[PDB]
């Protein structure tokens, strides 16, 4: 996946948590990305190895 | 007056959500508890970054003007609000010094060159930095000399301009029918995130030990033991050069004064040692109707220093002055004494008018103007032979065809200017491979103890 800038592989799902309206995505602790939001639809969804 | 923050000025450094994770930044922050300017307006700096708070339930803040100038041959923003709504602009503009029914806007009288247009109590934070040509603006919005808590700024806008900035103002709505400035420096701070993602409170890492223990550990609730947290380092000034002496000074008061020159056919090469040279004699000597240096800086001659440097010596007339020079053609340049092209000394010529020259001729003082091949750079001739400009021989006679070429000047007192005797000193410089050779004396800075530095 290319989400405008984030290049990245993994399983994509539904997601549960709120960002605040003007974060794109998410990391973990030890610094990975984890979430993201969709640029078109503008939801939010985790990323899963 | 002055006014103290107590914990303002936060703002999330970007976007990327996050819950409860004690994450530590280093950024340009506003530091806890500083002195924070207070005004009930003029040109403030901007130099990194500024925070600035305001209050009031009418609006009489009614936007800020950015650039280096704030007038035309430079381009500046502009950011309003009239009872409408928020105007960004970007022009070149002609701004009021004082710029500031309900009709009004003497802000300024000029929108040229515009390169970006946009249009459409209470407590209003305001956080502005300009990094890589963009110009963010972070803000908040908590209604109620500031109090005292805790609320972070979330970034509002973004403008690819490329504008520079150095200065700043604001914008009132006068009276016809209360403002800090912080500025921001780089820190690191330790902010704690809710479980919803929004900082809740932080710690300045870089105010007392506690703070600077909490950004060691990375929490906010630090348990009772000892921690080491920094170190301590002495710091030293000045730095004392220390050396050897050098004594033997430059024995250039042997070549300018002897008691008598060489004439120009055959002068005087004295080749000068390794020792220290003193050029605040000679520079500070006499008249020296002629001292032009080519290579090397005459006014900071006592901070080069070269391997050899060579002086030479000899008494030209008064209008051949201008032939000693890379680069010149005469009787004196081509056949006497020539100067190579990439030359880098220095020369030097006074008048001797008084010393040299005698009443009924001074037959003493020659010069040779007869050769059959210019002379290479550098290079002295000694001989005597006649000349011979036929084709038949002479066998070394003077008379007709056949001259003697050495022939020496007249030198009188009753004589005008260009024509008077010269004495003339040439310096050469060189490096050729030596690492430590003469070299000019400097300062022996001081020896002092007890006092760590350098
Ligand atoms: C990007 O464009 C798409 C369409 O190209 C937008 O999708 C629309 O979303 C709304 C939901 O508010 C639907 O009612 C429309 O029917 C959708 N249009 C189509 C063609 O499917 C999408 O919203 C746009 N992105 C953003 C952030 O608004
Ligand atoms: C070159 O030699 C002359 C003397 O031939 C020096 O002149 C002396 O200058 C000092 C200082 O002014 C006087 O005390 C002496 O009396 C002078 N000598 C005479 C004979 O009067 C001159 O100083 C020398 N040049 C240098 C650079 O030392
Ligand atoms: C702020 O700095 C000025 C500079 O002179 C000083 O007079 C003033 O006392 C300072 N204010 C505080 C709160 O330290
Ligand atoms: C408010 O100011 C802007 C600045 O140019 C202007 O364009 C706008 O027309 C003003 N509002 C009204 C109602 O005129
Ligand atoms: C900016 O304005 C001045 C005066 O109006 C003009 O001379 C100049 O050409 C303008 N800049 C550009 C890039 O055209
Ligand atoms: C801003 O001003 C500096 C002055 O030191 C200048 O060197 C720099 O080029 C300016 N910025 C831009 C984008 O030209
Ligand atoms: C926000 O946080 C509060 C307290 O941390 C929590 O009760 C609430 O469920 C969160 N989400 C909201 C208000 O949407």
């Amino acid at each position: 996946f290319n989400f405008n800038g984030l290049t990245g592989t993994g399983v994509l799902t539904e997601s549960n948590k709120k960002f605040l309206p003007f974060q794109q995505f998410g990391r973990d602790i030890a610094d990975t990305t984890d979430a993201v939001r969709d640029p078109q639809t503008l939801e939010i969804l985790d990323i899963t190895p | 007056s002055y006014t103290n923050s107590f914990t303002r000025g936060v703002y999330y450094p970007d976007k990327v959500f996050r819950s409860s994770v004690l994450h530590s930044t280093q950024d340009l922050f506003l530091p806890f508890f500083s002195n924070v300017t207070w005004f009930h307006n003029p040109a403030l700096p901007f130099n990194d970054g500024v925070y600035f708070a305001s209050t009031e339930k009418s609006n009489i803040i009614r936007g800020w003007i950015f650039g280096t100038t704030l007038d035309s041959k430079t381009q500046s923003l502009l950011i309003v609000n009239n009872a409408t709504n928020v105007v960004i602009k970007v022009c070149e503009f002609q701004f009021c010094n004082d710029p500031f029914m309900e009709s009004e806007f003497r802000v300024y009288s000029s929108a040229n060159n515009c390169t970006f247009e946009y249009v459409s109590k209470n407590l209003r934070e305001f956080v502005f930095k300009n990094i890589d040509g963009y110009f963010k603006i972070y803000s908040k919005h908590t209604p109620i000399d500031l109090p005292q808590g805790f609320s972070a700024l979330e970034p509002l806008v973004d403008l690819p301009i490329g504008i520079n900035i150095t200065r700043f103002q604001t914008l009132l709505a006068l009276h016809r029918s209360a403002y800090y400035v912080g500025y921001l420096q780089p820190r690191t701070f330790l902010l704690k995130y809710n479980e919803n993602g929004t900082i809740t409170d932080a710690v300045d890492c870089a105010l007392d030990p506690l703070s600077e223990t909490k950004c060691t550990l990375k929490s906010f609730t630090v348990e009772k033991g000892i921690y080491q947290t920094s170190n301590f380092r002495v710091q030293p000034t000045e730095s004392i050069v220390r050396f050897p002496n050098i004594t033997n000074l430059c024995p250039f008061h042997e070549v300018f004064n002897a008691t008598t020159f060489a004439s120009v056919y055959a002068w005087n090469r004295k080749r000068i040692s390794n020792c220290v040279a003193d050029y605040s004699v000679i520079y500070n000597f006499a008249p020296f109707f002629a001292f032009k240096c080519y290579g090397v800086s005459p006014t900071k001659l006592n901070d080069l220093c070269f391997t050899n440097v060579y002086a030479d010596s000899f008494v030209i007339r008064g209008n051949e002055v201008s032939q000693i020079a890379p680069g010149q053609t005469g009787n004196i340049a081509d056949y006497n004494y020539k100067l190579p092209d990439d030359f880098t000394g220095c020369v030097i010529a006074w008048n001797s008018n008084k010393l040299d020259s005698k009443p009924s001729g001074n037959y003493n003082y020659l010069y040779r103007l007869f050769r059959k091949s210019k002379l290479k750079p550098f290079e002295r001739d000694i001989s005597t032979e006649i000349y011979q400009a036929g084709n038949k021989p002479c066998n070394g006679v003077a008379g007709s065809n056949c001259y003697s070429p050495l022939q020496s000047y007249g030198f009188r007192p009753t004589y005008g200017v260009g024509h008077q005797p010269y004495r003339v000193v040439v310096l050469s410089f060189e490096l050729l491979h030596a690492p430590a050779t003469v070299c000019g004396p400097k300062k022996s800075t001081n020896l002092v103890k007890n006092k760590c530095v350098n």
